[PDB]
């Protein structure tokens, strides 16, 4: 099935990336400025940048790992409440909660939108049409998605809608016959 | 009701919160390159800039995927804010 | 020495017609009450009034009607009836 | 060659009237009025006993770009009919003629240009409801966007800026979402078209995902809970025709587009997700015919009207029920009378009175204009659906189905009777009674013109509050064609 | 059909020569034999179109 | 001011005159 | 048959004075113009997608490069035909645009350039191409020597251009060492599972697609854009982009490449939130150039893009031009003229323009919602055949990001009928002089075919499916 994440391996990894993100942000931010500056001023006029860089890395995938291991799964839910994570590590700049819960909700439904589509930035090369199965089915094979057929049997939309508001798995009419 | 989610919550996730949105988000990629008349220099220093991060980045990444997206949302944070 | 050309004669702008008479003597304070009112949203701000109202109409009340039409999905079958009979299916 | 002779000769006539009359608004009136003797010729020899469309071309084919086509290979766009796609088209129709009279002594600037752009988004809302591709009926769903914008932009009253943006973006913004979900199922089978998508089925986890772009792209064009921000405030600076236009076909064209796109091809992924459509369906009746009670201004009103009622409308469309069905066509063909005759009271005739739409000036209107306050007050107990009246056989309907589908939301439901009760008798007896007021000199009485329009708007709703039935001929097909109940 | 395949074009020719009199402040009808210089011009555009979508069908139905 | 809801609107007005609300009626 | 005008005119330009340079240009113009219409049989040569490899392994001559062969011409005959002619005859319109004599002269040895491109098969051929024309927009840039923003303009492309030339020969250097040969179909879908071929091909990339906008590197070019004039900019907008994105769409050789994806993101977010807050035209212009050459990254992580790039290029291309020949024509009625190499600056600037003239603003108000793709208009089939093959491949966050980058982007088209539809206070009563005949009907036609391409959409899809299938 699955496999449960290091969540301390996975973030201590993050933790250094951010930490050479920022180092490489505040190198780029000493040099695309203006005024007295020197190598000091690396870290004293650095607006603050390797904290943002540091945080976000750590508290994303750390409430990522977290939430797919105590979920056991994989989806897109996983990218939302670690985007609500990093939302809420990006909303602390701005010392005020309703700005915080914004920040909290917007880049967590943004970060939950990426992750259902697949979290990918690229493609899939398979699963997709030019690589697919599609077009109708040939014989009585069993209906792959990106696959259309005429008449789908009932003993599977049963199963897929239930067997409540009008579907039943009798018609209705042949349900109720004179013998 | 009419006040403060049909004229005010609605909005803020509407024509207002999105005005406020766009016109810092826009503000910040402006001044991306505000001073430094020498244009040669400020141009000439990011275009190492780059070839440098985009380098480390997908060193970052084949080693594992999920450890980029902090990070590229963290450089969306540096450039639109 | 760049002038747009001496070429243009223009003029002034109307909009024709006629100049129709007052029929309403406007309040100056209806007016800014109703102008501070339609243009409400670009001076709101989040206080604790306005979360409670919209923690309750946004957040509460969807999910409780959520959790009442999901829940009571396809119970009842008021078609025909009897006496005794099931009223609901589960 | 025929044809071609006939186009020559009526561009030949329009440059003449152009030339010595000064306006068209006759000769719009003349072409927007003959547009009635064709539809009704249309109504005559259409066949009842089918299901089948009876009047089809396709236009822009290959073979012939230029026109008519009759060849064995199809690529171009499709035009049809049948009953439900008639009974919009009779709606519209009669309604042309009374928004471009709506204007007729207002104008006074650049008429030639708003008389125009008024019959040409009255047309482009005509072949919106002949269209039988996706694609068809897309490049139609927004050849009405550029001439709204520039139709609320100039001519609108003022503050016209931001409402002009609003009716370009909020329409935009839930119509590419449209446009995805169409490109999507234009990938996967290969047609574009409105005949044969009742064969083709979709694996259940590609019709989940399709009909989300759908679904909230009609939350937008009928604006449903997350949305209707930008309903009140396109009306309240829009002009007198666009708006009639606006809330009487536009807003009826998603109950229509409810109806050909989703229903017949997204079958198995509805019943699963209507008790979603009854939650956003109920919190746009609950929510929005409440927050009417706290409104200073009166055109506002009316458009948080329309919005509860087509709330209504769409949980009887998403009953999977066989009244429901009958009940959202005769709200949409009911509410398209009811509703431009009280945009023609609150900006029509009041705002060129008075030229201030605040409520808080308005009292007294029965002892200077008591021919004006009977038209205020059948046309709101109209509104609230009376029976009798054509509203209320729509309003019953729906909650009806609407009970069917789910009790416990029907009974929740049925509330909505007073909720739209309590606003426009609360607008009413504000307007109607109480001593002539301080701020207002006595004008005119209502005149012939806006008493022509009212009287067709009120006939029109008291035949089919009387009979729903002289439409039941056209949509007896189209109550079954949407039943999914197996 | 190849006639109605002219005409049309032949009327998006009219419609250059008149929105083009537009701009320039004229009246519609200013030199009117234009008009029939455009109306030409994009008839052949026409004739250029028609024939090559001709063609092309008729290469089609030779790969059978 | 008197009700709940008087008080949890100044913050928003800024350059109404915020008078006290009392009723026409009294 | 360009070297054959070029040697040709060269001798021409060289002995004729300075006031015969109109004249000149329109002899030019007249000459593609017939090599257009007495030379365009060439398209029978193909019937189902057949290429030939000429002057030995060295150019590749198929359809997708006869298309950009014959759509690089139709536009240099709507550009010429802006300096043959004359808007009005008044002084300032002499004293404004005056093109310098060897402008033309340099035009053509652009066109050589760019052509070279997407006629090209080997390395060498597309690095000496890339610098013939990297020579002409350095030259065509510097023309206009008595201008101030134009000199520093040039200074500036010059550097940033040598560094996008040494990072392509770099990476053609690198191709080179891996693999003994130079064509691309060395390559021949062996290499590539069988090498990591990844990072040469995407610096390949980078290196073309940096020097035209991608959008880390978005800063550069919109200077460029706004310092030179406003008749240079329409030419050295259109020209390198389209002849070097054709060239990376006929060879694909970045498929699905993540730097690629990332890339396009970055630039459908910062060009289309870039040109929200800006007061120049000629910007708010330059960044519906970024986010439309945006548009082209996505293609270009495509297997299989012709029919969507060649309508969205001809679409773009159509569009493009007709704008730019509006504020063109919109410099007339307007009230302040400064800096007589660029007469209009700010779109400020074109208020009331519909009460100057209303036709003006029915070809403004056609050509603005065919950027934003509104649906009976040429410019809507464009994104929606991207849409198409977005879809079709897999890329499903790069189309909900397209979505809200064409919503973000329709802002500031909008912005300029906001600004041409209001009142003025200074209407034109009567105009003495009226604009050039044949240069307003050049407009004309080319809103019709924006209005009107609809029409013909069906048989472009069969002829297309014949001629590249
Ligand atoms: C539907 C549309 C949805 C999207 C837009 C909706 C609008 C939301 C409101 C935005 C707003 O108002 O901000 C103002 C704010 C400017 O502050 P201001 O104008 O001074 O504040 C005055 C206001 O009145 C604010 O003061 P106030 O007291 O009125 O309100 C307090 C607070 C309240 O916040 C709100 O207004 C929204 C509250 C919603 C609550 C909903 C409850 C019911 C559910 O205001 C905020 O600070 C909102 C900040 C939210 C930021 C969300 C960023 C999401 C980026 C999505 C990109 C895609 O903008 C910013 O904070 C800067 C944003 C710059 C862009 C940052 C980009 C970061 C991207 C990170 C990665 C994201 C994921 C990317 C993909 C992941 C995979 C790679
Ligand atoms: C209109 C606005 C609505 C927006 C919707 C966008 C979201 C759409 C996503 C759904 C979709 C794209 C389909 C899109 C098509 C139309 C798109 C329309 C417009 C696009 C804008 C992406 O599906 C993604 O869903 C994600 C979460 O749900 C997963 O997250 C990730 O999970 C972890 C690893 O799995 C990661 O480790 C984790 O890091 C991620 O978290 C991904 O694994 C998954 O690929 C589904 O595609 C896929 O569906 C599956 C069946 O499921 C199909 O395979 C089937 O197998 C059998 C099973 O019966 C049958 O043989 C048969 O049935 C079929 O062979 C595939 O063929 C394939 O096609
Ligand atoms: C969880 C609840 C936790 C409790 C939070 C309530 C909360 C967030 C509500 C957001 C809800 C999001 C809605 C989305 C829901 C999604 C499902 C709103 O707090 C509000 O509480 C109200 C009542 O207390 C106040 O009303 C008014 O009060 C009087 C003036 O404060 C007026 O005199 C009165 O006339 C009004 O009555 C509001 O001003 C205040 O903003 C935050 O409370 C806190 O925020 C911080 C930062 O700002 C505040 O810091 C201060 O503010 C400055 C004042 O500007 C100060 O100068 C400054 O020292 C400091 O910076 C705190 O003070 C506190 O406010
Ligand atoms: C101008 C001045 C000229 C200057 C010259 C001096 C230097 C020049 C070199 C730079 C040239 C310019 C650089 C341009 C950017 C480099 C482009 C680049 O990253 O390709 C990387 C190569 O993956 C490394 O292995 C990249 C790893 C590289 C090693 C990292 C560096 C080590 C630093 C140690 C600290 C990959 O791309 P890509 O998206 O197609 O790759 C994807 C992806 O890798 C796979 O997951 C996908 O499945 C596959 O489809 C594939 O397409
Ligand atoms: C390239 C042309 C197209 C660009 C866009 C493409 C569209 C697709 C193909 C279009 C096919 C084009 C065919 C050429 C059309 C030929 C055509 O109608 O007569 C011309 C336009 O002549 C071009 O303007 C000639 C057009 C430019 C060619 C310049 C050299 C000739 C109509 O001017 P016009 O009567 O108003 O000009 C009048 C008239 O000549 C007299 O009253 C006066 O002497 C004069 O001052 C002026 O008032
Ligand atoms: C008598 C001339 C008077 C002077 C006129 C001077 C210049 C006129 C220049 C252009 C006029 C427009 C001609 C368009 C030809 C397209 C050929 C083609 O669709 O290309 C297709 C493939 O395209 C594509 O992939 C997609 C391109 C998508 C085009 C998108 C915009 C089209 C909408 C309007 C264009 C059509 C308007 C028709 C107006 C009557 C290849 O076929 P092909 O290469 O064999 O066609 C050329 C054969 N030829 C040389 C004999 C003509
Ligand atoms: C305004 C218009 C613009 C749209 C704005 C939308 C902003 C984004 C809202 C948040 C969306 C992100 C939600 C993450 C969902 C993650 C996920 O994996 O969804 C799982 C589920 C299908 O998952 P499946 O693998 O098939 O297994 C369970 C099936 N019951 O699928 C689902 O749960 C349904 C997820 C979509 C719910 C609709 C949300 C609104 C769109
Ligand atoms: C082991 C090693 C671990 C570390 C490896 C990670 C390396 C990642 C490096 C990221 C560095 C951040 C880039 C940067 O330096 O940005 C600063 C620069 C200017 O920013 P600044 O002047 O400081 O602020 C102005 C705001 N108006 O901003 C710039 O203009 C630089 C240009 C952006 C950098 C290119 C990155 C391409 C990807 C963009 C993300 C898009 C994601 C789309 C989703
Ligand atoms: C705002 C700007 C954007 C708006 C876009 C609107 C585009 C509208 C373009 C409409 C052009 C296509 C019209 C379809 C043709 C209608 C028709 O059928 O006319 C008759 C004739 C076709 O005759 P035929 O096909 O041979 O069959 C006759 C059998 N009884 O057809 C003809 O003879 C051609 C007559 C139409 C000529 C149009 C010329 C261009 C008009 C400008
Ligand atoms: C069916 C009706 C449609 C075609 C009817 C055209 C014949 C009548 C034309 C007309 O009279 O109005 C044109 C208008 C007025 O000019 P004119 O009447 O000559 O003089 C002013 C007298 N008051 O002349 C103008 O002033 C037009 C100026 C237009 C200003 C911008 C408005 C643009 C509206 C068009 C939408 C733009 C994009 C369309 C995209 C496709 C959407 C369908």
């Amino acid at each position: 099935h699955f496999h449960p994440y290091n969540t301390l391996g996975l973030a201590t990894q993050s933790a250094m990336v951010g930490l050479g993100a920022g180092v490489v942000a505040a190198a780029a931010r000493n040099s695309l400025a203006t005024g007295p500056r020197n190598i000091l001023t690396t870290f004293s006029k650095s607006g603050g940048v390797v904290t943002i860089f540091t945080g976000a890395s750590i508290a994303y995938v750390f409430t990522y790992c977290s939430a797919a291991n105590l979920r056991e799964r994989k989806d897109g839910w996983n990218h939302m409440w670690a985007g609500a994570a990093t939302g809420a590590v990006l909303g602390a700049r701005t010392k005020l909660v309703p700005a915080f819960i914004g920040w909290t909700v917007l880049c967590g439904a943004a970060c939950g939108l990426f992750g259902w589509t697949g979290a990918r930035f690229n493609a899939d090369r398979k699963a997709s049409l030019e690589q697919s199965p599609k077009g109708f089915v040939q014989e009585d094979a069993h209906q792959t998605f990106w696959e259309v057929v005429h008449r789908r049997p009932l003993s599977l939309t049963v199963e897929q809608l239930g067997e409540g508001r009008g579907i039943n798995a009798v018609p209705i009419a042949t349900a109720t016959e004179a013998p | 009701i009419a006040h403060h989610v049909d004229k005010g919550s609605l909005y803020r996730l509407g024509p207002v919160g999105i005005n406020r949105l766009l016109n810092k988000a826009s503000y910040n990629v402006i001044n991306l390159s505000s001073n430094t008349r020498s244009s040669l220099s400020m141009n000439s220093m990011l275009i190492l800039i780059t070839i440098v991060s985009l380098l480390l980045l997908v060193l970052v990444m084949n080693v594992n995927f999920i450890i980029v997206i902090p990070v590229l949302i963290s450089i969306l944070y540096i450039l639109f804010s | 020495e760049l002038k747009p050309s001496s070429a243009i004669q223009r003029g002034p702008l109307n909009k024709g017609g006629w100049d129709a008479p007052h029929a309403l003597h406007n309040d100056g304070a209806i007016d800014r009450y109703a102008h501070w009112r339609t243009f409400y949203q670009e001076r709101f701000k989040y206080t604790r009034a306005t979360g409670k109202s919209t923690l309750i109409f946004l957040v509460a009340f969807p999910a409780l009607i959520g959790y009442v039409a999901y829940q009571s999905e396809g119970l009842f079958e008021f078609a025909g009836k009897r006496r005794g009979e099931s009223v609901t299916t589960r | 060659m025929f044809l071609t002779s006939i186009l020559l000769s009526s561009l030949y006539l329009f440059n003449r009237i152009l030339a010595w009359q000064g306006n068209v608004k006759h000769f719009y009136l003349f072409a927007s009025n003959l547009l009635l003797l064709f539809i009704v010729v249309l109504y005559i020899n259409f066949n009842t006993f089918s299901n089948s469309f009876q009047f089809n071309f396709e236009l822009f084919n290959s073979l012939n770009p230029f026109g008519l086509s009759n060849s064995d290979i199809s690529n171009g766009l499709l035009f049809g009919i049948d009953g439900l796609s008639l009974t919009f088209i009779l709606l519209t129709v009669l309604l042309i003629p009374l928004t471009l009279l709506g204007n007729w002594y207002n104008i006074n600037f650049n008429s030639n240009l708003y008389y125009t752009l008024v019959l040409a988004i009255g047309l482009v809302i005509l072949l919106n409801f002949w269209a039988l591709d996706y694609i068809s009926f897309y490049i139609l769903f927004e050849a009405t966007l550029p001439l709204l914008f520039i139709l609320i932009h100039i001519y609108g009253s003022s503050d016209s800026e931001r409402a002009s943006f609003y009716v370009l973006m909020f329409t935009l913004s839930g119509s590419l979402f449209m446009l995805l979900s169409i490109v999507v199922i234009s990938i996967v089978l290969n047609t574009t078209n409105f005949i044969n998508h009742n064969l083709f089925v979709l694996s259940l986890d590609l019709q989940t995902i399709i009909w989300l772009g759908l679904f909230i792209a009609i939350m937008v064009k009928t604006p449903l809970f997350p949305i209707h921000v930008w309903l009140p405030v396109v009306h309240s600076e829009s002009p007198l025709a666009g708006s009639m236009i606006l809330a009487g076909l536009i807003l009826k064209l998603a109950l229509y587009a409810i109806l050909r796109l989703l229903l017949p091809l997204l079958c198995e992924a509805q019943i699963l997700y209507t008790p979603m459509i009854y939650i956003i369906s109920l919190l746009t009746i609950i929510l929005t015919s409440l927050a009417t009670l706290r409104q200073i201004d009166l055109k506002v009103i009316i458009a948080y009207s329309s919005i509860s009622h087509m709330g209504i409308a769409i949980l009887g469309v998403c009953s999977n029920t066989s009244l429901g069905i009958y009940g959202s066509i005769v709200l949409g063909v009911a509410h398209g009378f009811v509703s431009p005759a009280l945009f023609l009271i609150v900006g029509g005739i009041l705002y060129d009175r008075y030229h201030i739409r605040i409520v808080n000036y308005y009292k007294g209107l029965t002892t200077y204009m008591p021919q004006l306050a009977t038209y205020i007050i059948i046309l709101s107990f109209a509104n609230i659906g009376t029976p009798l009246t054509g509203n209320f056989t729509g309003e019953f309907l729906s909650l009806q189905g609407g009970f069917i589908r789910n009790p416990i939301i029907g009974g929740i439901s049925c509330i909505s009777v007073l909720l739209a009760a309590i606003y426009q008798l609360k607008l009413t007896n504000k307007l109607t009674g109480g001593i002539s007021s301080i701020y207002m000199h006595r004008t005119n009485d209502v005149t012939i013109r806006e008493k022509f329009i009212m009287n067709i708007l009120i006939i029109s709703t008291l035949i089919i509050g009387i009979c729903p039935q002289i439409m039941y001929n056209l949509l007896y097909w189209t109550v079954n064609n949407y039943i999914y109940i197996i | 059909a190849l006639f109605t395949s002219l005409v049309g074009a032949s009327g998006l020719g009219f419609a250059t020569k008149f929105l083009s009199n537009k701009i320039r402040l004229k009246p519609a009808g200013y030199y009117p034999l234009g008009y029939v210089f455009s109306g030409v011009a994009w008839a052949g555009l026409g004739l250029v179109l028609h024939n090559v979508h001709q063609h092309s069908l008729e290469v089609l139905e030779k790969k059978k | 001011i008197r009700a709940s809801f008087d008080k949890a609107e100044e913050p928003m007005l800024g350059d109404y005159p915020d008078i006290d609300p009392f009723p026409a009626q009294l | 048959m360009l070297i054959l005008a070029i040697i040709s005119l060269i001798t021409f330009v060289s002995m004729s004075k300075l006031s015969d340079n109109r004249a000149i240009i329109r002899l030019i113009n007249i000459y593609l113009i017939l090599v257009l219409v007495l030379d365009s049989f060439l398209y029978l040569l193909f019937l189902n997608n057949q290429t030939y490899t000429v002057m030995g392994e060295l150019l590749i001559f198929n359809s997708f490069t006869f298309y950009i062969d014959m759509l690089i011409y139709f536009i240099m005959i709507v550009i010429s035909s802006l300096y043959g002619y004359n808007l009005y005859n008044n002084n300032l319109y002499k004293t404004l645009f005056e093109p310098k004599k060897e402008l033309i002269i340099l035009f053509l040895i652009n066109i050589l350039g760019a052509l070279l491109i997407v006629h090209s098969n080997d390395f060498i051929t597309l690095f000496v191409a890339i610098e013939l024309q990297s020579y002409s927009i350095y030259l065509i840039t510097a023309i206009y020597n008595s201008s101030y923003k134009a000199s520093k303009a040039s200074m500036l492309y010059f550097f940033m251009g040598g560094i996008l030339s040494i990072l392509i020969a770099y990476s053609i250097n690198t191709y080179y060492s891996v693999l003994n040969s130079y064509t691309l179909h060395s390559l021949d879908s062996l290499i590539i599972n069988t090498l990591d071929l990844n990072l040469i091909l995407i610096a390949l990339s980078l290196g073309l697609l940096f020097k035209i906008g991608i959008a880390p590197l978005h800063k550069w070019l919109i200077s460029i854009y706004e310092n030179t004039p406003i008749l240079i900019t329409i030419y050295i907008s259109l020209i390198p982009k389209i002849s070097i994105l054709s060239y990376l769409v006929l060879s694909n050789i970045s498929i699905n490449s993540l730097v690629i994806s990332i890339l396009a993101i970055l630039t459908l977010l910062v060009g289309s939130v870039g040109g929200l807050l800006q007061i120049k035209i000629k910007r708010l212009l330059a960044f519906s150039g970024l986010t439309n050459a945006g548009y082209m990254m996505l293609l270009l992580l495509l297997n299989n893009n012709e029919f969507s790039y060649l309508y969205y290029i001809t679409q773009y291309s159509i569009s493009h031009l007709a704008i730019f020949m509006i504020i063109i024509f919109s410099i007339y009625y307007i009230n302040y003229i400064n800096n007589q190499y660029n007469p209009i600056i700010y779109v400020n600037q074109l208020k009331g323009l519909i009460h100057d003239n209303a036709y003006l603003v029915l070809s403004m108000a056609i050509v603005v919602f065919s950027f934003i793709g509104i649906p009976p208009l040429l410019g809507f089939f464009g994104k929606l055949n991207i849409l198409m093959s977005i879809l079709n491949n897999g890329y499903y966050f790069i189309s909900i990001v397209l979505i809200v980058a064409s919503l973000i982007s329709a802002l500031y088209y909008l912005y300029l009928l906001n600004v041409s539809i209001q009142d003025k206070n200074n209407i034109l009563i009567n105009s003495n002089e009226t604009v050039s005949s044949v240069l307003s009907y050049i407009l004309s036609s080319l809103i019709i075919l924006i209005t009107f391409g609809f029409i013909y959409n069906s048989l472009i899809i069969d002829i297309f499916n014949v001629y590249f299938n």
